[PDB]
């Protein structure tokens, strides 16, 4: 394993998409927030649905 | 463009991701993206631009 900070990670994996990376960091405080967002509904998602 | 910045202490250069191969920054290695102030952890800097130097002659 090489450590690597995780928003150059995202850069990376952004570009195995072909989108270019600038995309990430002019946006990464809402890629983020999105995220957060996302694994918030999973938390609520497997709480309620049985 | 492709690879990633990194600094051997008091220089800053271009390698791709997976084998240790420094090269000086340059126009040629890079792609702008609008103004710093968006950018998370962004560093300042000098690019090269290779043109420069040719039309001094
Ligand atoms: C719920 C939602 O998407 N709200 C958006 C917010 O994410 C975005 O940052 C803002 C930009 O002005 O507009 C609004
Ligand atoms: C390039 C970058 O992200 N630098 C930050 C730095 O500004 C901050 O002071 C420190 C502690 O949170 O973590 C890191
Ligand atoms: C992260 C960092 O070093 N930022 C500096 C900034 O504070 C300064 O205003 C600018 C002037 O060229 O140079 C750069
Ligand atoms: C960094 O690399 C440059 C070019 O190879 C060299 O001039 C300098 O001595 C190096 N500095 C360190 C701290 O390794």
């Amino acid at each position: 394993a090489l450590q690597i900070p995780f928003a150059m990670q995202m850069a990376y994996r952004f570009n195995g998409i072909g989108v270019t990376q600038n995309v990430l960091y002019e946006n990464q405080k809402l890629i983020a927030n999105q995220f957060n967002s996302a694994i918030g509904k999973i938390q609520d998602s497997l709480s309620s649905t049985a | 463009r492709e690879g990633v910045f990194v600094s051997n202490g008091t220089h800053w250069f271009v390698t791709q991701r997976n084998f240790y191969e420094p090269q000086i920054i340059t126009t040629d290695n890079t792609f702008v993206s609008g103004n710093c102030d968006v950018v998370i952890g962004i560093v300042n800097n000098t690019v090269y631009d290779p043109l420069q130097p040719e039309l001094d002659s």
